[PDB]
């Protein structure tokens, strides 16, 4: 997968030479940022359910028709609510995967490459999930550069 | 690739005789129902995504292990690939319905597909179930009497459903 | 074979997409013209024998030497007359095939691709069959656009 | 531009031959459908302002936050309302262009090829315009096959 | 390459306004005469050889040095080339008549043709005379009221003749 | 042009060498046959007008409709008769050219390469000229190998 | 490339008339002398080396500075090149004599040769002298009455000599 | 590829001896009949279409299922292909007759042809019958004593017929 | 092998067509010259031994050292004389082969392609055989065009 360490190793191997000081500097940057990355991952994983429920309720309050109109693509009943909670859980799970890995690799590979055909086929509007991710970004409770990192990847998620 | 007219002309040429009144009557009936056929093709193509969505919903409802961890489509890749497959099969069904003959669907799609699915490890029985649910949804949507002029489309519905069992039997 | 419907389907398939509104318009034109095409085919098939005999007699009156000169390539005896009736029957049969199919496909495939070598080898002059087809065109008893369609394909036949 | 007539002429010219009966059948289909196409264009052009205002009000009632939240990308003031009316006018204008031309050419060329970058840059959600076009489709007052044609191109518009 | 609808749509898009009732009425009249236009195109294409023959007969009748020893077509090659040229020009006229716009005839045929003819030494004036005789013969043949339903085709005849003077003026 | 002598010279020149005994043998054959070729040319040129008139009358007697039906493509009046005599004169002139040159070169170059488009355009049936050439072949008054040579090229003319 | 028959046929076709009795008589005389022409061609080709040797001997006898130190052929290369040139010119003369027309000799050999020789610095006048000596030797050898049937070859000798002055005048 | 002279020269060279008076006499007889051979070749090539027509007429007369629905040539394609085959075989027979040796016909035509016909499913026996009828028609046409000088062509007729049985036996 | 007839047949076959009048003219030239060719072959074959002995004696009288100097490459003894007679016999045999075939084919194929290495290796001077062939040419007893043909091929032999 596309991590900075694997990319450095592949660059070093393609030229058949030992590791240079530049690659060790890059791995040093990765190691120093991994502390904030892991703090953000741990926080987002511990408060997962609260964030899921808050995001679902934010979606319902922002787009009220989703709770009123009949039809299978809506959350008018319990089945729709559970599917939506599962979806937001998938989103949060893959963003935490990407935070753990330290790059956009997991987001590029497990979510974004297939999201468009899925959303067109089942008539799911991307703005619902955009609003959910905006809520999660505004209510994750992180502070400082760890929060900055989380917001970086959340904005990566926003550009669906 | 043959349509009905081409098939009749070839079968009459290989025997060397003029067209009998039976074949003329059959082709004249095809011509008379051409407008109903165009209605069916237009409605099936312009509502393709809803048909696929309904079929997938039913299939995942009755076989939920498909969308559970460890299942055969528990990811964006496999989900999108299944939906692509379903849209492909519906597209070729629309081809056969417009042509009034199954030759394109059999020769270009149903040849070697069964081998492909068991070589890939995709369970063909669930594919056949999804195809049958596509048949049900498509026939339900085609017969919708709203927004159109009242009339009999039973022959076309039977023919389209026949195409559907031909598709489902080619992978079951 | 080369029909408008098969051509539209092949055009749609080569680009891997659903059928467009243009192809449905073309198939609509085909379906609307197929009524006149089938009327002309039915008429030409029902009055086949009368047309055959009239065309044979027109050929005999127009080129009298064909009834007088001895030689196998002529219609001086019963065998020649029967062969000529069979030939005109082949012509009418393939023109009705083409009217049924709605295109020049059958005429291009079953008759024209081999007519030239046949006529040179057996010393059959094309003007005989030209005159026969002209008679058939002037005496098919069709009226309106169905007659127009028949005449279209008859003129296609004339350009041997 | 991509019209059926221009496509037929280009197909006939690329092979250096006269026009075939298939192309005349296709042009016949185009001419017969152009009556309904022009009726739909005339109707949508005459009732343009009523449709624009109704679509704007439908957007406001369906997504109420667009009238409440401050920010330049919203319609909280008169400038936003006027910009939105202008946008819906652009949409209706280009759909009528496409109805006049008889194909997706104008929609492919003047709107869809650049809509995505425009909407991402100015933070305009496509579902607003989707709802506007749905309203226009449900309230154009057309009946029969002319309405069917209008709805065909409106659904082409929906798949933004 | 433009037809009437495409030209109107482009001219309305460059100004940014809806179609006025004038343009709508004009295009609706084009639609109403579409069947007459198809009749003209079909009759002109399926009788092309007779038109060319009549035009050539007139041209060689009034300018006989063309077909006399030392003339500019006194051979199978030059005769066949002149007939090919004439059939080409008639074919592009049929294109423009079906399209209802002269853009294809002007852009793909009438551009640089005058330079070609004077570079080849072919006298362009006699070409223009032959084109005018084609116009006369084609209009005579199109207006033939036999075998067809009675009706007014005067607008189409004027338009086709306008195409013909555009062709004749591009080489004169 | 394509004569045996020019072909031999070109073969000898392409290999940059003197003339071989084979080429001199071929030129010897050409010189020995040129006596009969020139005798046939002289005879056909002297009796040109008699042959022209006899061929025209043979055409009229064999295809009587050509003298009866009105229409520009027929010989119902003096203009048609004169055009037909001119045509048969062209045919005889080019066959004598070919007899003089000793090969099919003149027939390939001045007549056959353009005859087909000419005959299709002006609705001239090839069998008329076939019958004229058959008459000329049966009535040229030549005897022996000179007649054989003339008939060789006349049969070359027949395969129009 | 033309021979006599082809030239006569082209000139008669460009005017559109049958061959006059004059041209027929001339070509019949060509046919009658064809055997003498073949004798001339065979004797000139099979004795080519002796002709070249005699011509070179005369040329070096009257212009000895050619074969003296500092001359324009004082080496195996330039000697062999001069002999190759001489054999080439004789070969093309044999071509023209067999064809009965100078078109091949003029078009394929005598075009641009004069420019070649003055660009190379080879003195063209001595080349013309050698060509004239070739003419003398060839005519002497052709008229040899031994080993052959008695007859008149004066016309052919005049024609071959005419070819020779055409060759000599193209480089002088 | 060998002719008679080349075959005799090769067979004499492989043994290293001068030509015996027998071979000289045989080749002198070949030379003496060369004019009859040229007559046969010219008449067979310039009447090829009539020979093919007669052969095909006889073959379809005695085996009418060939030209009846379901037969092996009931179409323009198969008819034209059969006629092409027949013209090819006659052309190679004319080659062998002009060469005076069957080597070209055996090596370039009769090698692998039998395998081709049974691989294609064409009944070889009827091909052999058509070849025999070609032999009969060709011999009838060659011996026609009209328009020619009286003389004996029996040896050539025997040789040509021998070529024909070689052709017929290569596919039977 | 390279004969005029085989060359004509190969030219006709390479273009997949029947034989043309030019090839029949060439074969006619071949047939007319074959009479003189066969007369010359018969004469040279009948008087073979006389010619061989006369040529050997001419060689001995012209180059006397060949009868005087010792050494294996000379004809000082009976073995040398017999070898020389065999050699001249080979020469005459192959020239008669070429006269029979009607072309330079046999001379190009059986003698000239290998004569040079043979003569260099065994120190045989070509002028001996040149003088032998000159004697044979001056003493073959042929008259007219048959003699001319023989001399043509003898001169071909001279250019060793
Ligand atoms: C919730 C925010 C809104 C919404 C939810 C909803 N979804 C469905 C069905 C599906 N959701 C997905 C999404 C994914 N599956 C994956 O594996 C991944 C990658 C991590 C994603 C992003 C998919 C594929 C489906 C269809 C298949 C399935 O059911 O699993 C429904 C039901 C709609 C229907 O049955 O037609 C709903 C309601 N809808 C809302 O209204 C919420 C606002
Ligand atoms: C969805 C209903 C089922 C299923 C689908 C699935 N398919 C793959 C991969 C492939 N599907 C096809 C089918 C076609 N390709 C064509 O071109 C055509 C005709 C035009 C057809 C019918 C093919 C060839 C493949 C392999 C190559 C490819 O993927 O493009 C997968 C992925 C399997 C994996 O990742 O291991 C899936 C999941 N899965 C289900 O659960 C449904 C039963
Ligand atoms: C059958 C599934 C349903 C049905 C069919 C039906 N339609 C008519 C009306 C028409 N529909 C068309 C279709 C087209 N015209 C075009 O130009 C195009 C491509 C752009 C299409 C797809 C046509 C030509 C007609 C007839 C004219 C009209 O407007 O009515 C009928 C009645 C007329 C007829 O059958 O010919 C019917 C029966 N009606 C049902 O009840 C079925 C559910
Ligand atoms: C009748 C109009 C004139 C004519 C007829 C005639 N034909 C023959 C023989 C043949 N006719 C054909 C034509 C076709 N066969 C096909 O399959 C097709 C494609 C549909 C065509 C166009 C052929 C192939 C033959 C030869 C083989 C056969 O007999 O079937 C004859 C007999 C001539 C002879 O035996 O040599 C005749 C008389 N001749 C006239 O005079 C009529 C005016
Ligand atoms: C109205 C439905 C909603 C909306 C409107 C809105 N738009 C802007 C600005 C722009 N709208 C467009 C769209 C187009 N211009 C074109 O030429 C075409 C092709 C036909 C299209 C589709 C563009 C390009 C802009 C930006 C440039 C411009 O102003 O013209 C605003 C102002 C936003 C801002 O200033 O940042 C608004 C409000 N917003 C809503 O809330 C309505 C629901
Ligand atoms: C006949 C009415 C007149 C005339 C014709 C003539 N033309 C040539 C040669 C040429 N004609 C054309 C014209 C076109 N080529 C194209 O592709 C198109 C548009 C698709 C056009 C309009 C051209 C390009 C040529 C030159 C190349 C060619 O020949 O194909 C000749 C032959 C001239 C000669 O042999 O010297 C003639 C005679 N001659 C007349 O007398 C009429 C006035
Ligand atoms: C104008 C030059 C002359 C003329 C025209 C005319 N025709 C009608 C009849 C019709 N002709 C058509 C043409 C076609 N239908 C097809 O499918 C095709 C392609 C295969 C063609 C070319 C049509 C559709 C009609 C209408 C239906 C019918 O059969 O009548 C009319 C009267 C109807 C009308 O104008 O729409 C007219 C005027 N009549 C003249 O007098 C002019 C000389
Ligand atoms: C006479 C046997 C039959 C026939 C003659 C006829 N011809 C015309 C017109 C033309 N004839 C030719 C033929 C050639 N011109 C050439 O340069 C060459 C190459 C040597 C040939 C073969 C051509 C080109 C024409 C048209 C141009 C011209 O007039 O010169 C007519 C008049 C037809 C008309 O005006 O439409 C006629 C009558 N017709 C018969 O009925 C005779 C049996
Ligand atoms: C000898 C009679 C005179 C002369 C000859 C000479 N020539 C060169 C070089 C050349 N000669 C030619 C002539 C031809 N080449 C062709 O292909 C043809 C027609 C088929 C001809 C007539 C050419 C082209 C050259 C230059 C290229 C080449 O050498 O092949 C030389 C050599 C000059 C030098 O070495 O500086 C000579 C000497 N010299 C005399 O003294 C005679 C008057
Ligand atoms: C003119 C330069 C001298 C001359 C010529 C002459 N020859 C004859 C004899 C003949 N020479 C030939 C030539 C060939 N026959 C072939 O097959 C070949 C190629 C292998 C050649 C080159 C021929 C055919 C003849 C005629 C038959 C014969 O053997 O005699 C004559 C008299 C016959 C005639 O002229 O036709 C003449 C005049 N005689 C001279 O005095 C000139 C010096
Ligand atoms: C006609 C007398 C019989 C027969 C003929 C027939 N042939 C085919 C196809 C082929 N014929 C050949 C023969 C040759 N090709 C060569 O190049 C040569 C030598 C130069 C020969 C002898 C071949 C190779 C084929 C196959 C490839 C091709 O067609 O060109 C058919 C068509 C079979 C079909 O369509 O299924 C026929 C009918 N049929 C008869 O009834 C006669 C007995
Ligand atoms: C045998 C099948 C029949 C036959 C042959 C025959 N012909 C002659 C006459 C001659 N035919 C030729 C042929 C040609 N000369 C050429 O230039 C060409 C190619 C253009 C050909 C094909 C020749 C040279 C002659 C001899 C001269 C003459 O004109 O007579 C004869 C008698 C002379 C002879 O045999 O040499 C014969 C026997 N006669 C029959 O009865 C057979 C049926
Ligand atoms: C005789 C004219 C002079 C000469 C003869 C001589 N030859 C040898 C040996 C050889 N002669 C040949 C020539 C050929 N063999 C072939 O197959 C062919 C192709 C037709 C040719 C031209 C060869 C190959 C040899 C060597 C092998 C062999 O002996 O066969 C000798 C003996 C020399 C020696 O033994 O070293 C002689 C004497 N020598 C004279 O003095 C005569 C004037």
């Amino acid at each position: 997968m596309k991590t900075p360490i694997t990319e450095a190793i592949a660059a070093a191997d393609t030229q058949g030479r030992f590791l240079s000081n530049t690659e060790l500097q890059a791995v040093n940057g990765r190691f120093e940022r991994a502390a904030a990355s892991m703090e953000a991952a741990r926080a987002l994983t511990n408060n997962a359910q609260q964030l899921i429920d808050g995001a679902a309720n934010a979606v319902y309050q922002k787009f009220p028709y989703t709770t009123q109109m009949q039809g299978a693509n809506f959350a008018s009943d319990s089945r729709g609510k559970s599917k939506c909670a599962r979806d937001i859980g998938y989103y949060l799970r893959i963003i935490t995967y990407s935070l753990v890995a330290g790059g956009t690799g997991p987001l590029d590979e497990y979510l974004i490459a297939g999201l468009d055909e899925i959303n067109r086929t089942f008539d799911l509007s991307p703005s619902w999930y955009v609003e959910a991710l905006k809520y999660i970004k505004a209510n994750h409770g992180l502070s400082g550069q760890a929060a900055n990192e989380a917001n970086t990847y959340i904005d990566y998620a926003i550009n669906a | 690739m043959l349509d009905a007219f081409a098939k009749v002309v070839s079968q009459a040429d290989t025997k060397g005789e003029f067209l009998s009144s039976a074949q003329l009557d059959a082709l004249s009936n095809v011509v008379k129902d051409g407008s109903k056929r165009l209605d069916a093709v237009n409605r099936m193509t312009s509502n393709a995504s809803t048909i696929v969505a309904n079929a997938a919903r039913s299939l995942f409802e009755e076989q939920p292990q498909l969308i559970q961890p460890g299942g055969n489509a528990y990811t964006n890749r496999r989900m999108a690939a299944c939906l692509r497959d379903m849209e492909i099969i519906l597209r070729y069904v629309t081809y056969a319905t417009l042509a009034g003959d199954s030759s394109v669907l059999d020769d270009r799609c149903l040849n070697g597909l069964r081998e492909t699915y068991q070589a890939l490890g995709v369970p063909g029985g669930s594919v056949a179930a999804g195809v049958a649910k596509m048949k049900d949804a498509a026939i339900a949507i085609v017969n919708d009497p709203n927004g159109i002029t009242k009339g009999d489309c039973s022959a076309l519905v039977s023919e389209i459903a026949s195409y559907f069992d031909r598709a489902a039997a080619a992978v079951a």
